[PDB]
RNA sequence: CCUAGUAACGGCGAGUGAAGCGGCAACAGCUCAAAUUUGAAAGCUGGCUUCGGCCCGCGUUGUAAUUUGGAGAGGAUGCUUUGGGCGAGGCUCCUUCUGAGUUCCCUGGAACGGGACGCCACAGAGGGUGAGAGCCCCGUAUAGUUGGAAGCCAAGCCUGUGUAAAGCUCCUUCGACGAGUCGAGUAGUUUGGGAAUGCUGCUCAAAAUGGGAGGUAAAUUUCUUCUAAAGCUAAAUACCGGCCAGAGACCGAUAGCGCACAAGUAGAGUGAUCGAAAGAUGAAAAGCACUUUGAAAAGAGGGUUAAAUAGCACGUGAAAUUGUUGAAAGGGAAGCGCUUGUGACCAGACUUGCGCCCGGCGGAUCAUCCGGUGUUCUCACCGGUGCACUCCGCCGGGCUCAGGCCA
RNA sequence: CCGGGACCGAGGACCGCGCUCUGCAAGGAUGCUGGCGUAAUGGUCACCAGCGACCCGUCUUGAAACACGGACCAAGGAGUCAAGGUUUUGCGCGAGUGUUUGGGUGUAAAACCCGCACGCGUAAUGAAAGUGAACGUAGGUGAGAGCUUCGGCGCAUCAUCGACCGAUCCUGAUGUAUUCGGAUGGAUUUGAGUAGGAGCGUUAAGCCUUGGACCCGAAAGAUGGUGAACUAUGCUUGGAUAGG
RNA sequence: AGACUAAUCGAACCAUCUAGUAGCUGGUUACCGCCGAAGUUUCCCUCAGGAUAGCAGUGUCGACCUUCAGUUUUAUGAGGU
RNA sequence: UUAACUGAACGUGGGCAUUCGAAUGUAUCGACACUAGUGGGCCAUUUUUGGUAAGCAGAACUGGCGAUGCGGGAUGAACCG
RNA sequence: GUCCCACCCAUACCCCGCCCUCAGGGUAGAAACGAUGCCCUGAGGAGUAGGCGGCCGUGGAGGUCAGUGACGAAGCCUAGGGCGUGAGCCCGGGUCGAACGGCCUCUAGUGCAGAUCUUGGUGGUAGUAGCAAAUACUUCAAUGAGAACUUGAAGGACCGAAGUGGGGAAAGGUUCCAUGUGAACAGCGGUUGGACAUGGGUUAGUCGAUCCUAAGCCAUAGGGAAGUUCCGUUUCAAAGGGGC
RNA sequence: GCGAUGGCCAGAAAGUGGUGUUGACGCAAUGUGAUUUCUGCCCAGUGCUCUGAAUGUCAAAGUGAAGAAAUUCAACCAAGC
RNA sequence: AUUAACGAGAUUCCCACUGUCCCUAUCUACUAUCUAGCGAAACCACAGCCAAGGGAACGGGCUUGGCAAAAUCAGCGGGGAA
RNA sequence: GUGUGAAUACAAACCAUGAAAGUGUGGCCUAUCGAUCCUUUAGUCCCUCGAAAUUUGAGGCUAGAGGUGCCAGAAAAGUUAC
């Protein structure tokens, strides 16, 4: 029953709404169980960092299509270039995803040299202490300053672009020929007269045979 | 805060400042937007001129990000450079060199023009841009490029 | 969390209503069918056994190894990788122990109250004790300490080894992949799903670069992306029903759960089921000995107690209604408003204050000056100097001014 | 121009207007005198007297009503809370604004600190493909508070004539993938627009909607269960009813 | 006979959905101060009810704008009781 | 628009106050925002319709009761002050 | 009927005092002020439905009065006093026994005469209606505080074998017997009792149950149903017991 | 009305039931109401029932034609009317 | 349409009989009534003498008059629109 | 000062009539009529089917018609003497 200049109302409360209601007083008391959490999983990984390695990736949508990302794994093509075997990447903090592909060259060149350096950063206690092997740390260096989060040390430099750029004039490059504005209508108009131009032209070439 | 309220001042007056004749029953006139073509058309037409009917085509799954353009005018357009270096073009101290503006990296994409432009060169890198922007940018020495 | 009250559905009325992207919490991957071990069923339930094994059975209509699309198989090629046993030290659980006044005086039945003087504090959370207790008692704070049991984690050491099994780089060629299922027509239900989103019944019933999806039905030609009809798996999420614990600007015996009590009890109904009322003597029973009237219940004396104006009908004991004593009114209602009169009872105010003059008593100290200190820097305080016509307190006498009520 | 009576005394240094001018009746009461200093004046309660006075609450044009509820007393007893809107008040920042989904930290459900995204705002208009806001010191004219060198400049807002962007209807230049392209100039048309930004978060009050919705109240409808110890009909097995 | 089916029958009794809906009856709790109404217009399966305009209160801003008026006078029009 | 710078609207410049050109009042100027109650009415003078008539039914201008006590009509929502 | 003198009284008109509301002025080289204060001047006051402002009380929370109290806190009674227009606040006397207030902010399950309102308690009517079917009681003695309704004896009556007699089925569950007894119950009394208290009492090879079947109910073989379960009783079953 | 491959009737279904241990002198469904004396005219309307040559009307499936296809158009066509 | 027998079925008349009536009178038992003991309920705004007037058009209360003397028992059915 | 019906005065086009000025946007004036949703026809040669083309089919934008007489517009037969 509407009785003066009113928004038309929509409230969707005509089930039996009250028997699902979900108040969150434990948001403090949930706080303190994950931080219990972290730090008793911290410390069973006592010289192993907490998170695992990950890759760029950038958003697929061409809104978002400027920003980059974190992903979920390398792909196999970029641990080949590497050199990792497949089976060692996992148990070395290394994430593998097998389901990804490298279309272009700039994101499988991106990848690998991330990858490469981690490998060159990398401390690798031996499986028996009294008989080490070749690929082990010879113990000399052992002793080292370390990092645990692995997140903030790995994470993404720079998300976007550089804002701007300064050049000295006459480096400033000409338009196209008939302008910017016009470039548009022409590449428009032609995308949307493909069809009909086509078989115009085809059909003239059997007409005269 | 319930003590300054205006029920507390009803207390001893009988009908709560809802009428003797009319007595504030349970729902007269119907629930909700009952009646609006009926005994509530009046008020229906009055305000909100055009609750019923159908305009238009309609369409099937519409995705949102297929329409993301976010649009600047021209008057904005030095506002994207900062402030300890914009100061100098305005001063007129560099006299060689020109800026470059990414449109993309401040989240936009077509770039109108409304208002004026001072006459420094400039370069801008867009994915849209309007016919009058184009022209007043051009004028003042610089020069707009597509970069999808 | 956002997308979003959005695309869409709807006598397009009332109303209803998702998903992709984006930020974060939490992260972990895998084994079967389809191949001939074919130079050796290499595999397993059960029974007996001296503990080394033996016997029957299941099974060739297929039990182990090998392979799961990310591949893989079959060939090339040189390097590399792989077993057992100890183990300081550290962490969880229970259990031994932990600082300081009953000092002095007053009120009281009893200090845990008031006054004076002390002490402890990584402990002034809470409760008891004859009234508000840090030091009377239990506990409280801190790391250690006595003793004991069983699992984890793990620094670093001591020893076997290639018959076997495993990983990487390249290639001419091979490369098995789930059927009354997918899909289509029709019917009912359902969804935001609209020439039909999912599900189920009936009829028809596939293919090998095949097949499904690409949100408008259909034909022709291209393109993108995954691999259905077999299976397993921790964490972030829900919940106060069960066993425990810690808390509140919550209720305070008609409130809070129906139940603070021998409450799902007493009681009602043939039955399914319905379902109450009811907390408090005192610090301690010290719960009234004995005498006397009465058939008895009980009364009157006399006792216990700080109190019986606390006596098991017990803390405090309001109103409706009732009894006795005292005061008053009443010729078919009573009550009530304005204004006097009579009788009863009662609060205020007034009962002196200031000033001047004379006389007497008692005291140190009024003006002035010097030194020290403070401060608003020109006004004061303290020490000294005064030494009786000055200054201050009291008493006695005289005079002026003002002060309560009605006229 | 001279008599007689009643009721009242507000204010609290001087100032003023005046006059009959050593003073005064002129912007508000002073002077003299007596009795009593307590139940005397005054106040509370009970009763008699003169005058006045129908029982409250409620619906109703009209209630003291032969209209309805109410024998009496004590405790209980009715516009609330959440999400979403709207205008107004206070406060912070301001072309920006919002820490608390989450992370860091802590004397631990408190307090303090950090940032990527995101929401609303900064640009509208069409069903849609789409396109997208300056002829002028951001315009001309009439009023305008305030300021001013006195000539004038003129905020907020009101009226009026124009200019610019989108839609709708006409006109169709140079050019050319010869059918594409849409310049320029118009039109008693149209929009929740431009024309030197005003918004975002929070506090308090009124009002609105859906929810038990200010409190108490139907005759019905639906899901699942318990009854033939009364009474109705039938079945198996028993019993009872003088003398003419 | 619409009779009887546990004092209940023109559709038994018990718990739940359920605080079922009501344009219709009844009630709705302290004091003082200032302002102060309507039963009329238009539409509705509308006539015991709602929306809409009017009458009413509060919060203000623009000027103190010299503007205004349920009135008279003077000049000049309309009407068919 | 006219045969026509002849008209038409809107304007620059100039001229006309010594008196801004009827009375009375101005105890109440203009604009905007949000919202309550009400939408059963009744009585009287003059005009007036249906009806034999009615404390009956239906209208127009204005004043009253409702929402209001006080002094007169002995009494009496509406009459006189 | 007409005309003329005097007089009587409304909350109306005139003058004065006081309260509140509204409007217009004065007050800093501050010897100054709950500046929300104080001083000067004028006009106005009826009101249901309704609107807004200011204030008073109740239960809790933060701060502060270095607040009151066993030498008596809170509560209750009181034709005993003071303040405010009013809701209300404050003191004296009596009773009682352990906690409680003032001031500025915060918060809400926050104020009662009504709803044939909810639970508990108590009145007038009132020592009133009434305790009247089934023919009926009387004399002496004993017991006892007390005898119409306890016991013995002697008279008078009733039920009159389809009984008020003598035994059982259903149902009840100690009501059966003895000794003792204050209150409560036996709608009057009570020494008496089917009431109260303490003890005691029910013996079977032959009487019944146990055994057999009737109307009827339920397993098995099998078939339905998503399922709790429905049908089926010899049915489309490899269904048993006797001797040495 | 009915000769069991059946009539009337129960059930969500069933290798399920009642009449039925039954067979027209029987089972099932209706109206009138002892005996005596009688029971007339109407098949237009509403029901019930019988006979399919008639093609009128006519569903899904099936058959034919047009189209690149979705699809559209034609004949044929049970019971009932 | 008739109909013997039958009926706690409806109706009219005649004989017998009578307190149904003219027209009322008397007697008996158990109550009512008084006393001892025991001892409730409905209902109730406050209450209880009338005549006229006006008023919501039929008052116990208002206006004008009539009037009006403690405390009580047994009956009664006009009013309290009981 | 919303809708529907009906009505008045101009503007920009194309025409009728008359020698011409002029008159004509239905009937000399006051009545003679109808929303949302859905269907159907006319119009431009226009926009969309959201992985890309070409033809069918479907959906949009502007103006008419199919109708609500309860005419600001629900889809609707009786009985109760239980
Ligand atoms: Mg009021
Ligand atoms: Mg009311
Ligand atoms: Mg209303
Ligand atoms: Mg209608
Ligand atoms: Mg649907
Ligand atoms: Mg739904
Ligand atoms: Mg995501
Ligand atoms: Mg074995
Ligand atoms: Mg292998
Ligand atoms: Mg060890
Ligand atoms: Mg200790
Ligand atoms: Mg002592
Ligand atoms: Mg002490
Ligand atoms: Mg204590
Ligand atoms: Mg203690
Ligand atoms: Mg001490
Ligand atoms: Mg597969
Ligand atoms: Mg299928
Ligand atoms: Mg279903
Ligand atoms: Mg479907
Ligand atoms: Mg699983
Ligand atoms: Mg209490
Ligand atoms: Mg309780
Ligand atoms: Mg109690
Ligand atoms: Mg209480
Ligand atoms: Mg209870
Ligand atoms: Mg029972
Ligand atoms: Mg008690
Ligand atoms: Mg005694
Ligand atoms: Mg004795
Ligand atoms: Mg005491
Ligand atoms: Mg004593
Ligand atoms: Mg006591
Ligand atoms: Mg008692
Ligand atoms: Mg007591
Ligand atoms: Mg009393
Ligand atoms: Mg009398
Ligand atoms: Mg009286
Ligand atoms: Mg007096
Ligand atoms: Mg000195
Ligand atoms: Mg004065
Ligand atoms: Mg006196
Ligand atoms: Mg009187
Ligand atoms: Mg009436
Ligand atoms: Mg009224
Ligand atoms: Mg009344
Ligand atoms: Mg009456
Ligand atoms: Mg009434
Ligand atoms: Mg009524
Ligand atoms: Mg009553
Ligand atoms: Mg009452
Ligand atoms: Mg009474
Ligand atoms: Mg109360
Ligand atoms: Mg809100
Ligand atoms: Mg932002
Ligand atoms: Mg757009
Ligand atoms: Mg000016
Ligand atoms: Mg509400
Ligand atoms: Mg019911
Ligand atoms: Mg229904
Ligand atoms: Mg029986
Ligand atoms: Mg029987
Ligand atoms: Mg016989
Ligand atoms: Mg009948
Ligand atoms: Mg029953
Ligand atoms: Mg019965
Ligand atoms: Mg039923
Ligand atoms: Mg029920
Ligand atoms: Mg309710
Ligand atoms: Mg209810
Ligand atoms: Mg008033
Ligand atoms: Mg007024
Ligand atoms: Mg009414
Ligand atoms: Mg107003
Ligand atoms: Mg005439
Ligand atoms: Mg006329
Ligand atoms: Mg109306
Ligand atoms: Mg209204
Ligand atoms: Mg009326
Ligand atoms: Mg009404
Ligand atoms: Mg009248
Ligand atoms: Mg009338
Ligand atoms: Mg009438
Ligand atoms: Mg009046
Ligand atoms: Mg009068
Ligand atoms: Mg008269
Ligand atoms: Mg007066
Ligand atoms: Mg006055
Ligand atoms: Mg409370
Ligand atoms: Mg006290
Ligand atoms: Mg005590
Ligand atoms: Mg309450
Ligand atoms: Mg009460
Ligand atoms: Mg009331
Ligand atoms: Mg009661
Ligand atoms: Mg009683
Ligand atoms: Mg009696
Ligand atoms: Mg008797
Ligand atoms: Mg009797
Ligand atoms: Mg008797
Ligand atoms: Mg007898
Ligand atoms: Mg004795
Ligand atoms: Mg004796
Ligand atoms: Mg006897
Ligand atoms: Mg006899
Ligand atoms: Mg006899
Ligand atoms: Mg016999
Ligand atoms: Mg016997
Ligand atoms: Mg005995
Ligand atoms: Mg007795
Ligand atoms: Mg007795
Ligand atoms: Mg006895
Ligand atoms: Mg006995
Ligand atoms: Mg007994
Ligand atoms: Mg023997
Ligand atoms: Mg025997
Ligand atoms: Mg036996
Ligand atoms: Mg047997
Ligand atoms: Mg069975
Ligand atoms: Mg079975
Ligand atoms: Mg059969
Ligand atoms: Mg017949
Ligand atoms: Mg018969
Ligand atoms: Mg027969
Ligand atoms: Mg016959
Ligand atoms: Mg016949
Ligand atoms: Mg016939
Ligand atoms: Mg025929
Ligand atoms: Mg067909
Ligand atoms: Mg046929
Ligand atoms: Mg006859
Ligand atoms: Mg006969
Ligand atoms: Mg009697
Ligand atoms: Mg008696
Ligand atoms: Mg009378
Ligand atoms: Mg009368
Ligand atoms: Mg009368
Ligand atoms: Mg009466
Ligand atoms: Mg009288
Ligand atoms: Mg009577
Ligand atoms: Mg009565
Ligand atoms: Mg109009
Ligand atoms: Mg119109
Ligand atoms: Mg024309
Ligand atoms: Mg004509
Ligand atoms: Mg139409
Ligand atoms: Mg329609
Ligand atoms: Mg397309
Ligand atoms: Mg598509
Ligand atoms: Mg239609
Ligand atoms: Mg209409
Ligand atoms: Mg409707």
């Amino acid at each position: 029953a509407i009785k003066h200049n009113q928004q038309i109302p929509n409230n969707h409360f005509r089930k039996h709404w009250q028997r699902r209601v979900r108040c969150h007083f434990d948001q403090p008391g949930k706080k303190v169980t994950r931080r219990l959490a972290r730090r008793a999983k911290a410390a069973a990984l006592a010289p192993r960092p907490v998170d695992k390695l990950r890759p760029i990736v950038r958003c697929p949508t061409v809104k978002y299509n400027r920003r980059t990302r974190l992903g979920r794994g390398f792909t196999l093509e970029e641990l080949k270039a590497a050199g990792i075997p497949r089976l060692l990447a996992p148990t070395i903090g290394i994430a593998v995803d097998h389901r990804r592909k490298n279309l272009s060259e700039e994101s499988l060149a991106a990848n690998v040299q991330r990858l490469k350096d981690y490998k060159a950063r990398l401390i690798l206690f031996p499986r028996k202490s009294n008989k080490p092997k070749k690929a082990d740390t010879p113990k000399d260096q052992q002793t080292a300053e370390t990092t645990t989060s692995l997140r903030t040390s790995f994470g993404v430099e720079q998300p976007l672009a550089p804002g701007f750029t300064e050049i000295s004039k006459s480096e400033i490059p000409a338009g196209i020929e008939g302008g910017a504005y016009r470039a548009l209508r022409k590449a428009r108009s032609d995308a949307r007269l493909v069809g009909v131009r086509e078989k115009r032209a085809k059909e003239k070439a059997e007409a005269e045979a | 805060p319930t003590r300054f309220s205006k029920t507390r001042k009803h207390r001893g007056h009988v009908s709560a400042g809802k009428g003797r004749v009319g007595k504030h029953r349970k729902h007269p006139g119907g629930r909700g937007m009952a009646g609006g073509q009926h005994h509530h058309r009046t008020n229906l037409d009055k305000y909100h001129p055009g609750y019923f009917g159908k305009v238009g085509m309609r369409h099937f799954h519409l995705l949102r990000n297929h329409y993301w353009r976010p649009s600047i005018n021209i008057d904005k357009l030095w506002s994207l450079v900062p402030s300890d270096v914009r100061e100098q073009y305005l001063s007129g101290q560099k006299k060689d060199t020109a800026p470059v503006i990414d449109l993309l990296s401040h989240g936009y994409a077509k770039l109108l023009g409304k208002g004026r432009l001072p006459e420094i060169p400039v370069v801008v890198r867009a994915r849209y841009v309007s016919a009058e922007a184009e022209r007043k940018v051009k004028e003042a020495g610089g020069v707009v490029e597509l970069v999808a």
